[PDB]
């Protein structure tokens, strides 16, 4: 049941608003091919991103960020 | 398109002013006329021809 | 046919020059050869092949001199319906109905 | 009885002609001649085995 | 031969200097038969390249060794196009634009069928006449060919090979699906299927 | 006495075994010979297998039909290396010392590696590391501890030849060839104690047996002779190559034993080595495939068991089946949620065995007497012996005499037999469900309408198949465990899957709006249409001003049980203050009088208290395929069997109002007046002119570009945002002017084939038109279509449709719309392809896991994957939106039932 419940929505994996009205996150490979990459190993993967938060000095100021 | 033999074409252009490959620099000479990809001859003024 | 032209054999006397092709009228000879004209409607119903004969003339060139062109059929070429050489071309409405 | 793309049709209309149609097929039983000289012969198969 | 334009000309002396000093003339021709067949063919070495150069490099311009000299000029011009784009001179040709796409319709296809079929006939006609020379020897002199011909054609050959290739939809070249059976249900379909 | 297969222990056949399990020595190299009397003394039925109409076999008679073939053997004159073990033979040969039998390790070293063999006895993967370390350590040594080290040469390989770079004169290094006899005699010295220290077994797989001495011959039954046209015997590949073995074998023994010119032995040996290699594997490496005189390569053993199209996926793991039918489906909402309609023609071609005992004796006597023609008839009768007797031919009376209990009749399908149903592709788990047969005259399967989200079926010609299980254990199992009612909630997410569709939702709204007064005649008529069965309590006529009549809320209230207290905001609210004026009067009182402010009701705050719908209206938050918190609560609180009646009675109720009330859509439903039309027009003019101003800014180099993208992309990025606002702004105008009381918007706001986005897209702008992100660029050298000027990046030029579907599209705009519509077509067929393959991966990886009785998920090798399943312990089919038990619901529920009294 775990296999089937995860393999059913891939069929109903339609589009979204790919050209959003946003700026920061850009071309992060959404959709069904993303699922295939995590299900497989692959040392390499296309378009990596790492997220960085900041401590209590840089949290509210533009010039320090 | 149906089809027309290459004979009557070649002659008619040549007779009218097409300057054979024997004269080119070419660039920059205001030139290059093509016939089905085959670069045959050059001319003088583009808009005229 | 103008690409092949002359060819072989290894015996130096004979040669064969290729002449001109003419395309006949759609006909068929069944068992015990009787050449009769063919119409398209009749062809589809009895499993025939709607085609026309191809006649070539060949020129025996012995020792250089020409002496006698012979026209000999080669087989059968499928003709397209309502084309130029097929019997249905430029025929009136009443005759097509008949 | 017509939800999600179904259509209800007037009984009388069917019964007077609307949308009636005929299907056709044709078989092609031939007469093969074996090379040994024997032949087929279309006859009513004698009540045997 | 490539170009007299100085800017384009300066990018070719580099490429020239790196290899033309190492390989002299006609030895590259030798390397083809080398690289083609691994195992000493000494005589055959030169001749294999002749086969490869004449039957593969631009066969629309010629097939004899004299025709090479013409393709030479042609090959230069093709190369020029590539080099300028790396310098920027044009805009990449999109291969879906209908100016550079042409349809070969029913006429021209049937020529390619008739050519191969007619070739097989002429080849079968040659062998047969030769195999009738030893057992029949001499007949009437000017009527030797005039009988050799008719006995040695067996016309069914050319005919069958035309039908069976067009009726099955597997042409000799390698293409498939050339002929379909005319879909005949409701008039609009047939007319639509023809286009 | 009827055992089952416990285990399977693979190994290697020993020569000793092959001689007893062989039936005869094959000696005559020939096949049949010829057209009459096919009996030889070698490879054919010499007590081996029977295929001809001649009964002779090994004493057992046993004709060709049902007669398991018997094996043979061939006493090979000389030893022969098996190609399949070659790579392993290298690991054995160059890791031990010759003449002694030791593993070239001191006792101490040997002694301690023993303790790593009991700690690793289950994991095949991590033992291969440990074998190779021993392998690598032995290969780099020359000092055996039991022969005093006399300088050990090194071995060679590849493909099947061996060498040893020894010394013999003074310093030479000639390459002495190696013969299988030499190799074999060197392996029998290795004692049995050392095989565990290698990769072998002492009893099942001795190393010396790897050098083939006797070749077992496959039986006749596995080597069939296919015929070509009608008189040609196109011999079997196996047979031919075997015949080839005996022809070289027979000359071999006679040619060495008599004369000995020495040279022959060298050539003849390697050919036999060559030849056997093809019999094991014709597609081997370095071996010219031994073909038959036709060009067709022979498919030997390694092409027989496998070769990507052998006998796992072809005939073993998948088959067509019996007892089935397949046809089109059409709807009928007048049968219960689990029943299925079966066409009466299909009912007579499918039967079930029944096994008469003592209480249904009377019934079955009438069935078999009725024969195979009438509907309640029978087709076969099975006596206890097992011979089936067919009831057709000329009489059925004498069969239907004293039936005598214990027999078995195959009656036609009657009302009530269990049957499964399949849509085919079987994506999710729910696609095969058991139904209950009901039989009606015509030729389609009738499926009740709410059971048409789980099959993902529509009704435009889709076909379904139905198979009927037979054996009494199987049949029972299907009815208790797979019936429809046990699957209202889906295991994927915590919500109902089988529920109301399009008309069911929309009709529910009309039944419960403020002012839906149904006259006495209609109420009476519709309670008899919905199965429910009440006594003389329609009572009591809320409004008698105009006439005595009934408020819509009370008729709906006759379905919910008498204790459901629920309250939730739903989709149709539009005034967040009037919802909140009523939201406090439920908290601080919990049981008020219904009269004060509940009769000061709203149309979007469902309030039900102890079985009475005081306020609210029903839409897609009660029923429906996505989340509905009414059908959801009624299956948790009040078993499973209650839910199907509540679902069933809601369907036939809601339909009867929608039918008799009138629910059309005309053409004026999309019309706006002249003033509203002009309002949209001024918006499209300004939005166009805004785009023009940005283009002029780009030309004069005052761009002010975005951070990340390049200048050319910044321009495009700014433009798309400008127009998307303008389309949505027009949509706000459409949601404002045309009222909520026409028959088209109603469908949109409740959720029955709706989206406010398409109703607005029928009376306003369509908007931009895109292809996978960028705007329309693919065209002529400088423009899209040849009707615009070269070098125009304007709004109208680069694909922006201004007219709607009502007013009509112009020629340029219509062509642009086609570019955006082909996008949706291509994609949908492509996305399915990658999904289907991907699913095959995860199924063949996880299908082994089960939950043991102590709540532990274990893989088939006892390696515990998860202590207490799924971070214990509530099954996803019964949990509340990711959480468990829900204290917030349980408190309100029990406290209300006790305090209310
Ligand atoms: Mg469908
Ligand atoms: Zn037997
Ligand atoms: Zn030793």
């Amino acid at each position: 049941v775990a296999a089937q419940s995860i393999g059913e929505p891939s069929t109903q994996m339609t589009l979204n608003t790919f050209h959003y009205a946003g700026v920061a996150e850009i071309n992060v490979t959404l959709g069904l091919p993303r699922i295939i990459e995590i299900v497989d190993a692959r040392k390499n993967p296309s378009t990596p991103i790492m997220t960085v938060y900041l401590d209590e000095e840089h949290r509210y100021d533009r010039d320090k960020a | 398109t149906t089809g027309i033999p290459e004979r009557e074409v070649r002659e008619y252009l040549m007779k009218m002013g097409v300057v054979p490959i024997e004269e080119r620099r070419p660039a920059p000479g205001l030139y290059r006329v093509y016939l089905n990809g085959v670069l045959i001859g050059t001319v003088e003024d583009g808009r005229k021809l | 046919v103008n690409e092949f032209g002359e060819v072989v054999p290894d015996i130096p006397n004979f040669k064969v020059k290729f002449g001109k092709i003419r395309i006949g009228q759609p006909e068929f000879q069944e068992a015990q050869g009787q050449r009769r004209p063919l119409y398209p409607m009749d062809a589809r119903i009895r499993n025939l092949t709607y085609s026309a004969p191809l006649y070539l003339e060949m020129i025996p060139v012995v020792n250089g001199i020409e002496q006698e062109p012979v026209e000999v059929r080669i087989g059968e070429l499928p003709i397209m319906l309502k084309s130029k050489a097929c019997r249905l071309y430029g025929l009136s409405d009443e005759e097509l109905i008949k | 009885y017509n939800m999600e793309d179904a259509v209800i049709i007037n009984k009388a209309s069917i019964e007077r002609g609307l949308a009636r149609s005929t299907f056709f097929r044709t078989y092609e039983a031939e007469e093969k001649r074996y090379l040994g000289g024997q032949k087929d012969n279309f006859e009513v198969p004698s009540p045997n085995i | 031969a490539v170009s007299d334009d100085p800017r384009i000309q300066q990018v070719l002396f580099d490429n020239l200097e790196d290899a033309s000093d190492i390989s002299t003339q006609e030895e590259a021709l030798d390397y083809i038969g080398r690289l083609a067949l691994p195992g000493q063919p000494k005589e055959y070495r030169l001749r294999r390249a002749e086969h490869i150069i004449d039957n593969n490099l631009l066969p629309h311009m010629g097939v004899d060794p004299e025709n090479r000299r013409a393709k030479a000029y042609y090959l230069g011009m093709m190369a020029l196009k590539v080099l300028e784009l790396s310098l920027g001179l044009r805009g990449e040709d999109d291969k879906d634009h209908y100016a550079n796409k042409r349809l070969k319709l029913a006429g021209d296809l049937l020529k390619d069928l008739f050519r191969v079929a007619f070739g097989q006939l002429v080849k079968d006609m040659q062998y047969q006449m030769t195999k009738t020379y030893q057992r029949k020897g001499e007949r009437y002199t000017f009527e030797n060919i005039q009988r050799f011909v008719r006995n040695s054609i067996r016309p069914d050959v050319l005919s069958e090979r035309i039908e069976h290739a067009l009726a099955t939809g597997s042409w000799p070249g390698g293409r498939t699906g050339v002929s379909q059976l005319l879909d005949r249900t409701n008039y609009m379909s047939t007319l639509s299927h023809l286009r | 006495m009827k055992k089952v297969i416990g285990s399977i222990e693979f190994g290697i056949l020993s020569p000793q075994e092959i001689r007893k399990m062989s039936a005869a020595e094959i000696t005559v190299p020939d096949t049949y010979d010829d057209d009459g009397y096919p009996i030889e003394g070698g490879l054919m039925d010499k007590r081996l297998g029977v295929i001809d109409p001649g009964l002779r076999c090994e004493t057992c008679g046993a004709r060709a039909g049902e007669c398991p073939g018997h094996f043979g053997h061939i006493e090979l004159a000389r030893p022969v290396i098996h190609v399949g073990f070659a790579k392993t033979i290298h690991r054995v040969l160059e890791s031990t010392c010759r003449e002694c039998g030791r593993i070239k390790l001191t006792d101490e070293e040997i002694e301690e590696y023993m303790q790593k063999f009991e700690v690793m006895g289950d994991r095949k993967g991590a033992v291969d590391k440990l074998i190779k370390e021993i392998h690598k350590k032995a290969k780099e040594r020359m000092v055996c501890p039991h022969c005093g080290a006399p300088q050990f040469p090194i071995k060679f390989e590849r493909p099947t030849i061996y060498w040893e770079l020894r010394k013999d004169e003074e310093g030479n290094e000639y390459k002495h060839r190696m013969m299988p006899s030499e190799v074999r005699d060197r392996l029998e010295k290795i004692p049995d104690k050392d095989l565990p220290l290698l990769g072998l077994h002492p009893e099942k797989s001795r190393p010396e047996w790897m050098v083939l001495t006797v070749l077992p011959v496959p039986p006749v039954t596995m080597r069939p002779s296919i015929t070509l046209e009608s008189g040609i015997r196109a011999e079997d590949d196996l047979t031919h190559k075997l015949v080839d073995i005996i022809r070289i074998n027979n000359r071999l023994k006679s040619n060495i034993e008599a004369g000995a010119p020495q040279l022959i032995i060298e050539d003849l040996w390697d050919l036999l080595q060559y030849h056997v290699t093809t019999y094991i594997n014709n597609e081997t490496s370095g071996v010219p495939p031994a073909k038959h005189k036709s060009g067709r390569p022979l498919k030997t053993l390694a092409q027989r068991l496998k070769g990507k199209e052998g006998r796992f996926r072809g005939n073993l793991s998948g088959k067509r089946v019996n007892f089935s039918a397949r046809t089109v489906i059409s709807p009928d909402p007048m049968i219960s949620i689990n029943e299925v309609g079966v066409p009466l023609a299909v009912a007579m071609e499918l039967t079930v065995p029944e096994k008469v005992t003592e209480f249904n004796y009377e019934k079955l006597k009438q069935r078999v007497l009725n024969g195979p023609e009438k509907y309640p008839g029978a087709n076969y009768v099975i006596d206890p012996e097992g011979r089936r007797i067919r009831l057709m031919e000329s009489n059925r009376e004498l069969i239907a005499e004293k039936l005598d209990i214990g027999w078995t009749v195959e009656r036609h399908l009657e009302d009530g037999d269990v049957v499964l149903f399949n849509r085919q592709p079987s994506l999710h788990r729910m696609s095969i469900m058991a139904h209950r047969v009901r039989v009606m005259p015509y030729r389609t399967f009738r499926l009740n309408l709410p059971v048409c989200p789980p099959y993902n079926a529509d009704f435009d010609g889709d076909e379904m198949n139905l198979h009927v299980p037979q054996t009494e254990e199987a049949q029972a199992e299907a009815k208790i465990l797979m019936e429809v009612q046990n699957h209202i909630i889906s295991p994927r997410y915590g919500g109902p899957l089988i529920a109301g569709i399009q008309d069911h939702i929309s009709g529910g709204y009309l039944l419960t709006r403020e002012g839906a007064y149904f006259t006495r005649y209609e109420v009476e008529q519709m309670l008899m249409f919905a199965g429910m069965d009440v006594n003389e309590l329609p009572e009591p006529d809320k409004y008698e001003n105009g006439e005595p009549l009934w408020s819509g809320k009370t008729i709906f209230s006759l379905l919910l049980p008498d204790d459901l207290t629920i309250w939730y905001r739903n989709k149709l609210c539009d005034e967040p203050e009037r919802c909140e004026a009523l939201e406090k009067l439920i908290e601080e009182k919990l049981i008020p009088d219904p009269e004060e402010v509940r009769k000061l009701a709203y149309d979007g705050f469902v309030y039900i208290q102890n079985g009475k719908l005081l306020s609210g209206a029903v839409d897609k938050k009660a029923y429906g395929r996505e989340d509905g918190k009414l059908l959801d609560i009624i299956v948790r609180e009040y078993g499973v069997e209650r839910a199907r009646q509540f679902l069933d009675q809601v369907t036939k109720l809601t339909i009867w109002v929608i039918t008799h009330k009138g629910f059309t859509t005309a053409i004026d439903d999309e019309d706006l007046p002249q003033e509203a039309i002009d309002r949209i027009h001024e918006i499209i003019r300004e939005a166009e002119e805004k785009v023009q101003r940005l283009i002029e800014a780009y030309k004069r180099g005052e761009l002010e570009p975005l951070p990340g993208k390049t200048l050319e992309e910044t321009l495009e990025s700014k433009i798309m945002a400008v127009l998307a606002e303008a389309r949505d702004n027009a949509g706000k105008v459409a949601e404002r002017y045309l009222g909520m009381n026409n028959h088209a918007v109603i469908m949109a706001k409740t959720g029955a084939r709706g989206k406010i986005l398409n109703i607005t897209q029928m009376a306003a702008m369509l908007g931009q038109q895109s292809i996978r992100g960028k705007r329309l660029y693919r065209g002529y050298r400088g423009r899209v279509l040849t009707h615009f000027k070269p070098g125009d990046l304007g709004a109208r030029a680069r694909g922006f449709v201004t007219n709607s579907y009502k007013s009509g599209l112009t020629p340029q705009e219509y062509f642009f719309h086609a570019m955006g519509g082909r996008e949706g077509l291509v994609d949908t067929a492509v996305r399915t392809a990658q999904s289907g393959y991907m699913q095959r991966r995860l199924i063949n990886a996880l299908q082994d896991l089960k939950v043991d009785y102590d709540g532990t998920v274990r893989d088939p090798t006892g390696i515990i994957v998860q202590f207490k399943y799924g971070e214990d312990g509530v099954d996803p089919m019964k949990s509340w939106q990711g959480k468990t038990v829900d204290v917030d619901r349980v408190i309100v529920r029990t406290l209300l039932k006790m305090r209310g009294g």
